């Protein structure tokens, strides 16, 4: 996946992908997880396949639930959200947002609701909801407290 | 809430089906493919005027219709011949589903009849207040302009008075009475701007329909004071103007006081208008009033615009721009006078004192005529 | 004569409305607990016709027994 | 963020100028306004407009 | 009380409908008539060429 990243490969490494499954289902669930989300997240990175990227990731949700993995499938939906906001999605990535924390506020996930709130409040600024945008934020402030030395986090924040 | 919701929209494909011509084609796909749904026979003989007497489905719609009627009566005799439930009890809603049966399924005659019986019967504040609002929806429905001015007079005296946050849920459909007719000015917006929907997409047939509702009012109501403050500083309303783009594109064309793509978006508006239902002010307040706003607010500001490059600058055809000016001129709004000889628009706006000067000895001569009257009144 | 003015009368503050000294989230203390404050203002912030209907009854007095934290 | 606060930023420069040659003149003409701002004169006009509607 | 027939009460014979049933307010200009302003303003564009 390194090699294919620094190429810039796209067809290979959404194979590679692919194909990964069985060995991601015999592994630490958290490793595994994370392993998928930077694959994931360096596919997405170079090769703008508009017509795929969201199939691709929205593919990889739907297996993740069959595989009854809730945080990973929950970490892609962030992504989602995190790319829809990248491609100007005006409602779809709200309502996306929406259902994420209705799933998360119920569990007590701290960063990835952090990570919601700021984009959705990002959103709201696109749109220029500034009032939702702001009661976004000052919410992502509640919940950004917890974490204490999120280095990239804070900065997105501030 | 959600009956009587797709009644509108049938109501308003009648509608396109009947006072446009033009729509002769789509309008008799999506009135026959949303009227051989619904249960549309008692609800026909309104139909029978566009369309043929009655669509090729008589046999089995008919048999669906009084197969259903009549099991909702014997479900009613039922409620209220071996039980003898009164007042506060299931009768009340045993008679609500008489009467849902009788608007969604049959004619508006027997469902207002059982309506008004058992707005009668009982009189507690839920029940009254959830058959206020399905006869405001079945009078909004049939047109029955009367209907709607007395659910809309009794709610806002005395309905609405007794029980509160539910107001909330009824003025989007309450000011509908003055969004139908030519109110649109003042009233409906100022009770009409309240984004506060009793369903996220319902009553006025959606959330986007009601934002278009929203826009031709205060297009309507003003044109540019602290109207950026408004609305325009409305989130959701920026954000429904980015669902809506033309949308978006005639209002802030209003905005900007940009003529050239301001005429062209009012023709579309006054197009779509027409596609609408509320179409009543089809000659007085479609595009004529907003640009006599428009047109104020431009040589405001300016003493002798030249016809010509005012033309270019609010479209084309200098002659056309003319004619306007007059046919407006004569109506008694753009204050100005027109030097033909050198074609100059030559305005006379009054200053502060001027024009307030102005409305006084107006409103002086309305209340001499009113004292004149009562004068009449005394000695006799 | 009756004096219409009230808060001068002995001073003791007066109108400190209509003046952002410290609006709300640039709080630093970030809530303690400020739910029970919000619930607070749930008062101030309209909602006493949500009060009825609803059939709850607001809150009426509320003592904070901290020390100046 | 970006456009909106540079076109916000030329709008007050706009008026800004405007208002800094516009006090001595009872009455001015608009084409030496614009030769004092050194701009075209629909700009200018537009501009002097959208200050005093 | 009487209703002064004396004067000529030539009651309006029509009983057909009322024009403006609501209670639409209507002005001297808003009875003209013409094919509105959509259809003028094409002509308008047509004319200049576009
Ligand atoms: N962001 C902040 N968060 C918490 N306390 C603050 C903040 N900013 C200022 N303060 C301090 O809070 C203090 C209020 O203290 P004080 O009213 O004397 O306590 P008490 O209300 O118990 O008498 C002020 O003196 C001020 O210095």
């Amino acid at each position: 996946g390194s090699l294919l990243a620094k190429t810039g490969q796209a067809a290979e490494l959404g194979g590679l992908l692919k194909y990964v499954r069985p060995f991601l289902n015999s592994i630490s669930k958290a490793k595994a997880a994370r392993l998928v989300r930077s694959l994931l997240d360096l596919f997405l990175d170079m090769e703008a396949a508009t017509g795929q990227e969201v199939e691709l990731c929205l593919e990889c949700i739907e297996w993740a639930k069959s595989e009854k993995r809730t945080f990973l499938r929950q970490a892609l939906e962030a992504r989602l959200v995190s790319l829809y906001f990248d491609t100007k999605r005006y409602q779809e990535a709200l309502h996306l947002g929406s259902q994420l924390l209705r799933e998360l506020k119920k569990m007590d996930d701290k960063a990835l609701l952090v990570e919601v709130q700021l984009l959705e409040s990002k959103t709201y600024h696109a749109l220029s909801n500034l009032p939702k945008a702001r009661a976004a934020l000052t919410s992502a402030r509640t919940t950004a407290n917890a974490i204490y030395c999120p280095p990239k986090l804070q900065a997105t924040l501030d | 809430g959600l009956p009587k919701n797709p009644d509108l929209r049938i109501a308003q494909l009648r509608f396109l089906l009947s006072l446009p011509e033009h729509r002769g084609d789509a309008a008799v796909r999506d009135e026959l493919m949303a009227a051989v749904r619904d249960n549309n026979m008692a609800p026909y003989y309104e139909a029978l005027c566009k369309s043929l007497d009655w669509q090729i489905d008589v046999d089995l719609l008919n048999k669906m219709k009084k197969a259903n009627e009549d099991e909702l009566k014997r479900l009613d005799e039922e409620l209220e011949d071996a039980e003898k439930n009164l007042g506060e009890s299931e009768i009340r809603d045993a008679m609500m589903a008489k009467a849902e049966y009788l608007c969604r399924i049959g004619d508006k005659e027997g469902a207002l009849t059982a309506f008004r019986k058992t707005y009668d019967k009982t009189v507690a504040l839920g029940h009254r207040l959830d058959i206020v609002f399905y006869l405001l929806r079945i009078g909004l429905f049939y047109m029955d302009n009367d209907l709607i001015t007395r659910n809309t007079e009794k709610a806002k005296s005395l309905i609405e008075e007794g029980g509160d946050w539910d107001r909330r849920n009824r003025l989007k459909v309450y000011q509908g009475l003055y969004c139908v007719a030519i109110r649109d000015f003042k009233q409906a917006a100022e009770l009409f701007l309240d984004t506060v929907s009793t369903f996220t997409s319902y009553e006025l047939m959606d959330y986007k329909t009601f934002v278009t509702y929203t826009v031709y009012v205060s297009m309507i109501a003003l044109e540019r004071p602290d109207l950026r403050e408004k609305v325009i500083k409305g989130a959701e309303i920026l954000e429904v103007l980015h669902s809506l783009p033309a949308v978006r594109q005639y209002l802030f064309s209003l905005y900007e006081c940009r003529y050239s793509v301001f005429f062209q978006s009012l023709a579309v508006v006054e197009q779509e208008m027409k596609k609408d239902w509320l179409f009543a002010p089809h000659y007085r307040y479609y595009v004529r009033e907003m640009r006599i706003h428009a047109y104020s607010q431009l040589l405001e500001s300016y003493r002798s615009l030249t016809l010509g490059y005012m033309a270019e600058a609010f479209g084309v055809g200098v002659e056309f721009i003319d004619q306007e000016l007059s046919r407006f001129i004569a109506a008694g709004r753009l204050h100005c006078k027109i030097d033909k000889v050198n074609e100059i628009v030559e305005t006379n706006r009054p200053d502060s004192k001027n024009w307030q000067y102005q409305e006084t000895i107006k409103k002086g001569d309305l209340l001499l005529n009113r004292v004149q009257k009562l004068s009449r009144v005394i000695n006799m | 004569d009756v004096l219409p003015p009230e808060a001068d009368s002995s001073i003791m503050m007066l109108t400190s409305d209509q003046k952002p000294d410290v609006m709300y989230a640039d709080i630093g203390g970030m809530d303690i607990q400020k739910q029970e404050v919000r619930e607070a203002v749930e008062l101030p912030l309209t909602h006493f016709e949500l009060y009825k209907q609803i059939g709850i009854d607001p809150p009426r007095g509320v003592l904070m027994y901290g020390p100046p934290g | 963020i970006i456009s909106t606060h540079l076109a916000k930023l030329y709008d007050n420069l706009l008026e800004q100028n405007l208002i800094r040659v516009i006090e001595p003149f009872s009455r001015v003409q608009i084409e030496h306004i614009s030769s004092l701002i050194k701009l075209s004169k629909a700009d200018v006009e537009r501009k002097l407009s959208q200050m005093i509607l | 009380d009487d209703e002064f027939e004396e004067f000529p009460a030539e009651d309006w014979a029509g009983l057909d409908e009322d024009e403006d049933a609501h209670v639409w307010e209507d002005n001297w200009d808003d009875d003209n008539v013409e094919d509105d302003f959509s259809n003028q303003l094409r002509a308008e564009l047509e004319k200049h060429g576009y």
